[PDB]
């Protein structure tokens, strides 16, 4: 990720938090001190440019400064002190002093402000004690195109005055006159310009009900008129919206046209409670109201609370977007435009930026990016013009924060890693752990160990670690300022002007040869093993190969084609051919979403973008080959790893191959929360610097380094393993390009079977099988390789079903629902559901989505419990399952709690229990099939009659001595009645269409079973006639037949042959007739 | 309505198209009305079967045997979204369309082996055998189909056998 | 599952004799895979089988396409795998009663590194293509008399440059 650097120029003097200011296009900064009163003017990085103190003339009255202001476009600014008289502070310009025209880069720029700072004047305004009255000036205000000023004070004078350039013959000063004396109800605190679209007009509130506006007509007239104290007042020079918050928090948005009138277009009563208010006692005074312009159109307010409350104007809507965590209180607010970020500031001691999307919900626009933990309250918060942010903490403490990201750095022996502005943790694979700390902060880290040097900006210092001693000590500076530098074995190699020295560690120069402006002055530079990258400021590349004696550059100079995308980073491979580029957008140093590799041999530049993946880079790194190891493999040396996070952020680290084709992606791997980043590359491990699970992240000493290993680089049992992990590498190369007929061939030589897991995860992603079958036999897993090929064998038109087993028996389980999700596999994924024991899970997915299956989930979880002889929701789930004719029967059975069951057929749980047994019909058949056979004749025919299952009871009744004749007869005519009732149902129905249509459809209703028996009585009673008639109505040809023999009859043994419809009934009787 | 009316029998194709307008602005009586007037039995069926009716299809079915299809696939799938699982067999039985009954008929012959309903899963695996030599009008099968049908219905017939003489001894 | 072909056709010789060629042919084919086919030819010359007697209905009739189309492919595999051995005269009566036009030009790639260059010749003019044929002509086999008889048929006059020098 990145970090702030801190920077506090120290005074003891006690600051006041209301006057810190920020020049908004010049890099400076201006603070005002008290006890002693004195003014700070420093740079945007927190180095102190000048110290003003009150113009000679003083009679020991050191006065204090009450209002500071700069000019919009010019390094000028503008003091008013407790007296009233108006000094101005100017520095001459850097073009004024005539010196030579290389004074282009950064550094420069920062020495020539600071000497001019240092030849900076101070003038006073005339008479304009007079026009303030000896009255302090509370406030004062440049115009937009800053040739007008506003100077109010606490008698409520208000003083205009006209800016005069007057250039001298030397130089350029500057006057400030006094053109009008006007008063105001009260002192005025916020003075606000108003643009036209130059125009003199400027609005002022002395923090009251009404705010007062005054133009060139010299007339002090208000604006918007409010009933409630009002406190800050938000303008909008593109929209001229005019925002107010009341002392009440209350939303008056007021639209201001040209007659310089607000307008009220929302306006809703908000409702903040006042429970036990958390009035500001430690402070003693009222909580300090804030809103700031968050986005064009979109207005941010924290109340003091935990929550942040923003405001879109545009549709009107306000809501809220919570901190990552409760317990903030929020004291100051501010944002960039130019990032579009904001920075909130907390009692507690924290910040947290966020970051516009741009740069769903609408609230998910804003992100919070990073949480930095100051540790001390804020007061204010003020940025500059590049971003660096000043805190106020404490009151007499001032902070300057500038935003970095972490430099680090990994030789291959050993990894630094910065941990704070001055704090370098430098850790081994030896366990060499050690911590370091710097006089001034870090700014360039280098290591070829154990020389490990570090450049602080002004200087470089490079340390000697004496490992027999573990004692490291400063030896001798370089003092240079460019951020091209780099140590090696043989030397190291920086940038003094020019000029690119190539030293020793006792600085004994290698190579020297003068550099031209038109070839300019190198500001990037990259070392690793045997070669050299340098970039200089006009995105010139410079191959270079370093020997023992010299540095034979490996080619000329080249340009590389991409506001303007600068270049910031660059990472050579071990090849020395193959270079990864980080660009940057914009003069802001705003990071890009694009990555670039550019080939030597083939001179392109290839190129990959994370927006595609919604995640933003932060560095890059190739695979370090092991220090004494040169046999390391070609393409080895060619795999790139990046560090990206989205938009406690996510951290992904991302995997290509820099082909001559360009980037192709091998994978991602996420990182957990104490995985803090990625430091360095050495195949098979990434090298991260993160913290202990259970350690602290807020301890300096908690960084440990961990190898994280490549995840195709499973089952490493051997550390010295070399062919095994070439051709490993090889194969993941081979996957990547994906055309796995030679990849197949990459792995012959390894007999790791995880390379064979893996390959059989390739076959499973693109989809390839009979490579995939032998994946799966050459490790023995008989059981997936059972399951494939009975999935072949039974499915063999469906290869995605085949996948899906291969899927899981290769133990990854969340592919198969999204093989055949909408396409339809419900019923596999239900076993697979169930396979995983998510039981509860299947059963609810199935009873929305699949409901042919409903019944195997509850019989599957009565097994389930059943295997855990839990025999009450066995039994309850045997129940719901519809299977309880026979399951519920054979637990009870087989427990042996017959006494239970018959209890049930003839507590507070078991009224679950006998809602829905004593009345199940099927349980009610079984047990009258049960007493049945259990020779109690009686008891089955109170059960089946209980059950209405006339079929038993006419046998029952039919097979009794005596044969209870009449009843059996009248329950088979009422059942032919009830046949009857359908068949003229439906006869009638269909007879409608049958009134036109002349149909001679025969149809019969259903004969009854159950009057077989009684057939059967009259067939052992002699009323074989009277059996005939029962017979046809049970259906039973063949007995009817058998029926009719004895009569000598012959029509009915034909009629009822041929209504048997079946071959056999015609096919004998025919013969039977014939004799 | 009145337009409708005051038109003659001769115009079929004119109060067909008003009856489709009637249909797309939901004027479902006056559809019926038209449609019943020009008897557009077809129609009638389907803005039933979307409205919801049964009986009124049935007794449209009666005039027409030759319409079966139509009626009983959508009949066959409302069964089968209210779970009478049985009954959407049957009428995807009588409605040919195979490849639904076919997979209805695995799911539920499924259901009656891991149940332990061995009479049911005999029964289904019985018809089942006599399913797989049903095909699609629009397809005529290859002899390897046909052979590859051929043992299935065999395996079939095999399994119904043995489950249904293994229910009873299962039961003792 | 385990790859021990050998023990699998141990035991099919008593448990499955009817088994026994097709797990064979796939044996070959892992072999394909290593250059270790030296032995893939007697299971090869092992996997025929005689026909299916019984009566003309379907299902003696349906197999027979299934049964043939296997000693197809396993003549294939014969034939590709007899190049290398050094057994191309055997292979030139299969390939050329053969009618696929993939498997001949596989054939006939590896037909000039063992400098049998006639059957080189004979499987070029009909593997499909006459201009890489006189190109494989005119640079290795140096036959013009073959040549002439494709002389009408390619446009590449590069190719008769070389060709006409000596012809």
């Amino acid at each position: 990720m990145s970090l702030f650097v801190v920077n506090a120029p120290g005074h003891e003097g006690q600051l006041k938090e209301q006057l810190i200011v920020a020049h908004k296009r010049r890099p400076l900064l201006a603070t005002a001190w008290v006890n002693p009163p004195s003014v700070l003017i420093t740079n945007s990085e927190g180095e102190v440019l000048t110290q003003v103190a009150d113009p000679p003339g003083s009679t020991g009255r050191t006065h204090q400064p009450t209002a500071l202001t700069w000019h919009p476009n010019e390094e000028l600014l503008v003091i008013g002190w407790s007296n009233g008289e108006m000094s101005l502070w100017s520095m001459p310009s850097v073009s004024s002093l005539a010196l030579g025209e290389d004074y282009t880069t950064a550094a420069a720029r920062s020495a020539v402000q600071l000497i001019a700072a240092k030849a900076a004047t101070q003038s006073s305004a005339e008479g304009a004690t007079r026009e303030h009255a000896s009255g302090a000036v509370v406030a004062s205000e440049w115009s937009t195109r800053g040739l007008y000023l506003v100077s109010a004070s606490q008698q409520r004078h208000v003083v205009m005055w006209m800016l005069e350039k007057i250039p001298a013959e030397t130089s350029v000063t500057f006057k400030l006159k006094p053109l009008w004396s006007v008063q105001s109800r009260e002192p005025v605190a916020r003075i606000i310009h108003v643009p036209s679209k130059d125009d003199i007009s400027f609005l002022l509130a002395d923090g009251g009900t009404s705010v007062t506006a005054i133009n060139e007509d010299q007339q002090l007239f208000p604006c918007v008129t409010q009933q409630e104290q009002i406190a800050s007042v938000l303008y909008d020079a593109a929209t001229r919206t005019l925002v107010t918050l009341t002392t009440t928090s209350m939303i008056e948005v007021y639209a201001v046209g040209e007659d310089i009138k607000g307008t009220s277009t929302l306006r809703r009563k908000l409702s903040a409670p006042a429970t036990t208010p958390t009035v500001s006692t430690t402070t003693g005074e009222r909580i300090a109201m804030s809103m700031v312009w968050a986005s064009p159109g979109v207005v941010a307010f924290g109340s003091g609370d935990d929550r942040l409350r923003i405001l879109d104007l545009s549709s009107g809507s306000l809501d809220v977007l919570l901190l990552p965590q409760p317990d903030l209180h929020v004291s100051s607010l501010a944002t960039f435009a130019a990032k579009g970020t904001m920075i909130v500031g907390t009692v507690e001691g924290f910040l947290v930026v966020f970051q516009h999307h741009a740069a769903a919900t609408e609230a998910s626009q804003w992100e919070a990016m990073t949480v930095h933990q100051v540790g001390k309250c804020v007061d204010r918060v003020v940025l500059t013009a590049l971003g660096d942010v000043a805190l106020c903490c404490g009151g007499s403490e001032l902070q300057v924060l500038h935003e970095i990201i972490r430099k680090r750095a990994w030789d291959g022996v050993a990894a630094a890693t910065q941990i704070s502005s001055d704090m370098v943790v430098i850790e081994s694979i030896t366990g060499c752990q050690c911590l370091l700390q710097n006089k001034g902060n870090v700014h360039g880290v280098s290591i070829a160990f154990p020389n490990i040097a570090l450049w602080n900006g002004s200087q470089i210092d490079f340390y000697m670690i004496d490992e027999a001693t573990s004692e490291i000590t400063f030896i001798n500076f370089v003092l240079t300022t460019s951020p091209a530098f780099a140590i090696h074995r043989e030397g190291l190699i920086y940038v003094k002007g020019n000029r690119i020295v190539f030293e020793t560690m006792q600085l004994a120069p290698i190579a020297q040869m003068t550099f031209t402006e038109s070839e300019g002055v190198p500001v990037i530079m990259d070392i690793m093993n045997d070669y050299l990258v340098v970039v200089s400021s006009k995105n010139y590349l410079r191959l270079a190969r370093i020997s023992t004696r010299d540095l034979q550059q490996l080619g000329p100079a080249r340009p590389l084609t991409f506001l303007e995308v600068s270049v910031s980073g660059a990472r050579v491979n071990a090849q020395g051919r193959r270079v990864a580029l980080m660009s940057t957008l914009g003069p802001l140093a705003l990071p890009d979403t694009r990555i670039w590799v550019y080939d030597s041999d083939t001179d392109k530049m290839s190129f990959f973008d994370f927006g595609s993946r919604n995640e933003i880079p932060n560095s890059v790194y190739w695979n370090t080959p092991e220090p004494n190891t040169t046999t390391v493999g070609e393409f080895e040396y060619i795999l790139l790893a990046c560090e990206t996070y989205q938009i406690q952020r996510p951290h992904n680290i991302v995997t290509f191959f820099a082909t001559h084709d360009g980037l192709v992606l091998q994978n991602f791997a996420p990182l957990r929360r104490y995985q803090i980043c990625l430091v360095g590359l050495t195949i098979p491990d990434f090298l991260l610097a993160s913290v202990k699970i259970n350690g602290d992240p807020n301890n300096a000493e908690d960084y440990v380094i961990e190898q994280k290993r490549l995840r195709d680089f499973e089952g490493l049992k051997s550390d010295k393993d070399v062919a095994v992990r070439e051709a490993l590498m090889k194969f993941s190369y081979y996957a990547t390009i994906g055309n796995m007929d030679e990849a197949y061939r990459c792995v012959k030589s390894i007999k790791n079977p995880a390379a064979w897991q893996g390959l059989a995860r390739l076959c499973v992603t693109s989809g390839r099988l009979d490579v995939a079958a032998v994946c799966l036999a050459t490790m023995e897993d008989c059981v997936a390789a059972r399951a494939l090929r009975e999935a072949k064998e039974d499915y063999p038109d469906d290869q995605d079903v085949q996948l899906a087993t291969l899927a899981l028996g290769l133990s990854m389980t969340e592919e198969a629902v999204e093989l055949l999700r909408k396409s339809k596999r419900y019923d596999l994924l239900t076993d697979v559901y169930m396979a995983c024991g998510k039981f509860e899970h299947a059963q609810r997915h199935s009873e929305r989505f699949d409901r042919a299956r409903i019944r195997p989930v509850a019989y599957k979880y009565a097994q389930f419990m059943e295997s855990l002889q839990n025999m009450d929701a066995a039994i309850m789930w045997y129940y719901n399952a519809k299977c309880a004719s026979t399951d519920v029967p054979r637990i009870f059975f087989q427990t042996n709690r017959m006494h239970e069951l018959r209890q049930l057929m003839m507590g507070e749980q078991q009224s679950t229990f006998a809602t829905i047994f004593p009345q199940n019909r099927e349980l009610l058949l079984w047990w009258a099939q049960h007493s049945e056979r259990r020779h109690n004749v009686q008891e089955a025919l109170r059960f089946y009659n209980a059950g209405e299952d006339v079929y038993n009871i006419v046998r029952i009744l039919c097979s009794l001595t005596p044969p209870k004749l009449d009843s059996a007869l009248q329950l088979v005519n009422k059942e032919m009645d009830k046949a009857k009732m359908r068949f003229q149902q439906q006869q009638a129905f269909a007879a409608t269409a049958s009134a036109r249509f002349g149909d001679d459809d025969h149809g019969e209703p259903d004969p009854v079973g159950s009057a077989y028996f009684v057939a059967q009585l009259y067939e052992r009673q002699g009323d074989d006639q009277l059996a005939l008639q029962y017979y046809q109505a049970a259906g039973a040809y063949r007995s009817g037949v058998r029926v009719a023999w004895k009569m000598e009859q012959y029509g009915v043994v034909a009629n009822l042959a041929m209504k048997s419809s079946d071959e056999r009934l015609m096919l004998e009787t025919a013969m039977a007739l014939e004799k | 309505m009145k337009m409708c009316r005051s038109l003659p029998t001769s115009e079929v194709t004119l109060i067909t198209e008003c009856a489709n307008f009637f249909r797309k602005h939901n004027a479902i009586p006056f559809a019926i009305e038209a449609y019943e007037k020009v008897q557009d039995h077809q129609a009638l069926i389907g803005i039933y079967v979307a409205k919801g009716d049964w009986r009124n299809a049935f007794t449209i079915l009666e005039k027409t045997p030759t319409l079966a299809r139509e009626v009983y696939v959508p009949w066959a799938t409302w069964l089968a979204d209210n779970d009478k699982f049985d009954e959407a067999l049957e009428a995807f039985r009588a409605a040919k369309w195979p490849k639904e009954a076919m997979r209805l008929m695995e799911t539920l012959a499924t259901n009656s082996v891991t149940c332990r309903k061995f009479r049911d899963a005999a029964f289904y695996y019985i018809h089942l055998a006599e399913e797989y030599g049903r095909f699609e009008e629009t397809e005529k099968p290859t002899d390897v189909e046909k052979a590859a049908r051929i043992r299935r219905s065999k395996e079939c017939v095999r399994r119904a056998d043995i489950y249904y003489a293994f229910s009873g001894v299962y039961a003792h | 599952d385990m790859m021990q072909w050998e023990r699998a056709l141990t035991l099919a010789e008593q448990l499955a004799p009817e088994e026994v060629p097709i797990i064979s042919r796939d044996y070959a084919q892992h072999l394909e895979y290593r250059g270790v086919y030296a032995k893939a030819l007697e299971m090869y010359q092992k996997g025929l089988r005689q026909l299916p007697t019984g009566h003309a209905s379907t299902e003696l009739s349906v197999t027979v396409q299934e049964v043939e189309r296997h000693n197809e492919q396993c003549r294939q595999g014969a034939a590709r795998s007899q190049i290398r051995i050094g057994n191309i005269a055997d292979a030139m009566k299969t390939v050329k009663e053969s009618s696929e036009v993939s498997f001949v030009k596989e054939c006939a790639k590896l037909c000039e590194e063992n400098q049998k260059h006639e059957e080189a010749a004979q499987l070029y003019e009909k593997a499909g293509d006459i201009e890489r044929a006189a190109t494989i002509y005119i640079e290795r086999c140096k036959n013009l008399k073959a040549a002439e008889r494709l002389l009408p048929f390619i446009k590449s006059r590069n190719i008769i440059g070389i060709y006409a020098r000596g012809k």
